[PDB]
């Protein structure tokens, strides 16, 4: 049938403009992720302003919680807070996964105490809050129970 | 089928966008499988978005943890 295939070439153009961009922007991230400073690949990709690229970042960093340090948390919280009002499923999942990260790796010692980074921090933490509070959500809702 | 292909297509499309490339890869290499001068022009272009998703693993991967 010539519908169905005239089906699949619509969506072909897109396809590849977006996947091209994002090779782009991913390329660039990780010239400054081999740097070894975690902090400015965030940065930078936050820079780039493409969410899709933030996603990709996140589920790597997720994935090793030693990677992360207090500073990180300032530059993520605010692309969590992005992700957890997503329309896709699986971007809300990537930033509860990587809240969960921050929560049991460094809302103790943020609590004990730089002391500027830990206060930053946990103004981001209270917004979410309420986000939150407005399951996954469920969940990270009684983590964020203080 | 005509519509399985059609199906698979758009999982593949789908899960490249969302970032699960490894999922998108299997429905791309599945529907290649599968696969009239502009049937060979699809094949084409289904085979530059495989090749695109593989570039993009090639690079996450090479995030050294």
């Amino acid at each position: 049938d010539e519908d169905a295939m005239s089906q699949i070439r619509k969506g072909h153009d897109t396809m590849f403009v977006v996947l091209t961009s994002r090779h782009k922007n991913l390329d660039t991230v990780r010239a400054v992720w081999t740097t070894g400073d975690i902090k400015t690949s965030v940065d930078s990709a936050v820079a780039i302003n493409d969410l899709s690229v933030v996603v990709d970042l996140l589920n790597i960093v997720n994935q090793k919680a030693s990677l992360w340090k207090l500073d990180l948390c300032t530059t993520v919280l605010p692309q969590i807070e992005k992700l957890l009002q997503s329309k896709y499923e699986s971007y809300v999942q990537t930033g509860c996964t990587s809240l969960k990260l921050i929560l049991q790796r460094f809302l103790p010692l943020i609590t004990d105490i730089r002391l500027h980074k830990c206060r930053l921090c946990f103004k981001q933490l209270k917004s979410i809050s309420g986000l939150v509070k407005s399951s996954a959500f469920r969940e990270l809702h009684l983590l964020m129970a203080s | 089928s005509l519509q399985m292909i059609v199906e698979n297509v758009k999982l593949a499309r789908e899960y490249a966008l969302l970032g699960n490339y490894d999922s998108a890869m299997v429905y791309y290499q599945g529907v290649l499988d599968q696969m009239r001068q502009k049937w060979q022009q699809v094949w084409q272009e289904i085979n530059v978005e495989a090749k695109q998703v593989k570039d993009i693993m090639k690079t996450l991967e090479s995030f050294k943890l």
